[PDB]
């Protein structure tokens, strides 16, 4: 069934399962041709399919190629979605297959589950949490790679750096979304918080950058401070 | 014209033949129905006084034997039974048209409606659908599930209609997913049409067949199909033009007949308003969409 706050340990139990996020699949830029109507030129997107147990983040690159020739764009970016979903598991290991595959959007589950007709036991599930995953593409290492893509291509990231040496996927995961909704609701707000400070850098095999146990609180305090803001600068309050 | 004598009415009961129906009460002289059309199948169908749960009944074709209905007191219901005797089952049904003890099938001679409900339905085919080879004719009832539906208990009562599944390997090529699901005429005409049916007559004929036992016995599965066998047309961008137009002609006059206090639980509101406005053939359905819109607006 569905995902929601009721059953939110269950993403950290030992069943392998996959969030996969379609909202930065087909991206475009909205403009004016010469004579004046309007058209749109895609630019380069990704599928974001995050395991939340481990930090294991398989983005796919979706090129722009990939459109040229094609109609109804935004219905076909669902199905090559669950395409590349159905090949990513096809590849891995049976012992790696995922026993669960959660959407963020509903309008993923029939594409998805026909792809998969071929893994009946691999259970496709729509969640009821608002999960900031479209600000992937806010995360700057995320964005170079797929602005830079020049064909179809996967790259495999650990979207929590090293922090589970430290604490737990639970605790991960939520400095994950905190950071993506911050990231989200105020992005130059949100990235001057996590660089303000010269001396704490992003290692060249990381996302984010290297703050003590210390540091993670307060820049944690500064993300919550942030989104309670815009949500008074928005709603007045 | 045939007859389907009745050893007694013992309970009172509404007797249903085809569209029509009267009331027999308690051990009133009732001895069956006269000037039955051949040609056709007819439905038989029952309900009790006293229980009006469990409508029960029996697909038959007169050409095929010489039936009569007895009430079973221990069974508790109106079976029907073949006479292999023939002199002694005309002497019989000459007795009772003598007597005057018979209701005549009350055809209106203008009317061609029971032949357009049932133009496609073959009493082999029900036969397959409904398995008990031991008889020629068929018994249905309110709550025989379908076997789509007891794979989601008894097999020897089941009705086996013609499994549609459109998120299933059978509907959906390897390679062709989004082609397949978004347009199902690749299920339709190859899955469905040339390989199990085998002619666009055999689907429409379990089509009718499942409309007229949802109608009849409110037997809830057979909705369910007679829904599938419209939608999978109807979301098919490739149909025969011959057989369009014989789908809109077929569901014009189901809707035409059933009953205007049952369209809340024999029709799905999606799949109707699917078909007539959203599927590849929306504009091909002239007549069912103007009676839908004039019979059921609410519903859409
Ligand atoms: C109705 C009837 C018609 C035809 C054949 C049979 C055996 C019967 N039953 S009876 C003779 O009443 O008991």
């Amino acid at each position: 069934g569905a995902m929601n706050s009721s059953n939110y340990a269950e993403l950290f139990n030992n069943d392998i399962k996959l969030f996969v996020d379609d909202t930065n699949v087909y991206r475009v830029t909205v403009h004016k041709t010469f004579e004046g109507n309007v058209a749109t030129k895609a630019i380069n997107g990704c599928i974001f399919t995050l395991n939340p147990k481990t930090g294991h983040l398989f983005l796919k690159i979706i090129h722009t190629s990939v459109w040229a020739g094609q109609k109804r764009l935004s219905q076909l970016a669902k199905w090559k979605t669950a395409e590349e979903v159905s090949a990513l598991v096809r590849s891995l290991p049976k012992e790696e297959q995922p026993k669960q595959i959660i959407v963020t959007r509903k309008a993923m589950l029939d594409p998805l589950e026909v792809h998969m007709l071929d893994f009946p036991n691999i259970a496709i599930r729509p969640t009821e949490l608002r999960l900031p995953f479209s600000a992937a593409m806010s995360i700057d290492k995320l964005s170079d790679v797929v602005m830079k893509a020049t064909e179809p291509q996967m790259v495999l990231f650990n979207i929590y750096d090293d922090w589970l040496d430290r604490i737990s996927s639970y605790t991960a995961f939520s400095r994950l979304t905190l950071l993506l909704r911050a990231l989200k609701t105020n992005e130059e707000s949100a990235k001057m918080i996590l660089l303000s400070d010269p001396t704490i850098t992003i290692k060249s095999y990381h996302l984010w950058p290297s703050f003590t146990d210390e540091q993670w609180i307060t820049i944690e305090s500064q993300m919550r401070d942030l989104i309670l803001t815009e949500y008074g600068r928005k709603y007045n309050v | 014209m045939n007859t389907v004598p009745f050893t007694s009415a013992p309970i009172e009961v509404t007797i249903g033949i085809d569209q029509y129906s009267f009331n027999v009460k308690e051990n009133q002289p009732f001895h069956g129905i006269k000037d039955i059309p051949i040609g056709h199948v007819h439905v038989i169908h029952f309900q009790h006084a006293d229980n009006s749960s469990m409508r029960y009944g029996y697909w038959f074709d007169c050409r095929m034997g010489n039936f009569y209905i007895q009430y079973d007191p221990k069974d508790g219901l109106y079976k029907m039974m073949e006479e292999r005797d023939g002199a002694k089952f005309e002497n019989i049904v000459h007795n009772f048209k003598e007597r005057q003890m018979m209701v005549s099938y009350p055809k209106i001679d203008e009317d061609d409606t029971w032949y357009n409900l049932t133009e496609f339905v073959q009493m082999d085919k029900i036969r397959k659908i409904v398995r008990k080879d031991e008889n020629q004719f068929s018994y249905v009832d309110s709550s025989m599930t379908t076997v789509q539906e007891n794979e989601l208990s008894d097999p020897a009562h089941s009705l086996n209609y013609t499994v549609i599944n459109f998120k299933s390997r059978e509907a959906i090529r390897p390679g062709h997913e989004m082609e397949d699901f978004l347009d199902k005429s690749y299920y339709l005409n190859t899955v469905m049409l040339q390989g199990i049916f085998k002619n666009s007559s055999n689907y429409f004929g379990e089509l009718q067949f499942a409309f007229l036992n949802a109608m009849f016995f409110g037997n809830y599965g057979s909705s369910l199909q007679w829904h599938a066998m419209i939608e999978l047309i109807c979301s098919s961008a490739t149909v025969p033009k011959h057989m369009l137009d014989k789908l809109d002609e077929i569901l014009y006059y189901q809707i035409k007949t059933l009953p205007e206090q049952y369209s809340d639980i024999l029709l799905n509101e999606r799949v109707w308003n699917i078909c007539l406005y959203s599927s590849f053939q929306k504009n091909s359905l002239h007549n069912t969409e103007k009676i839908m819109e004039n019979k059921y607006p609410e519903l859409l």
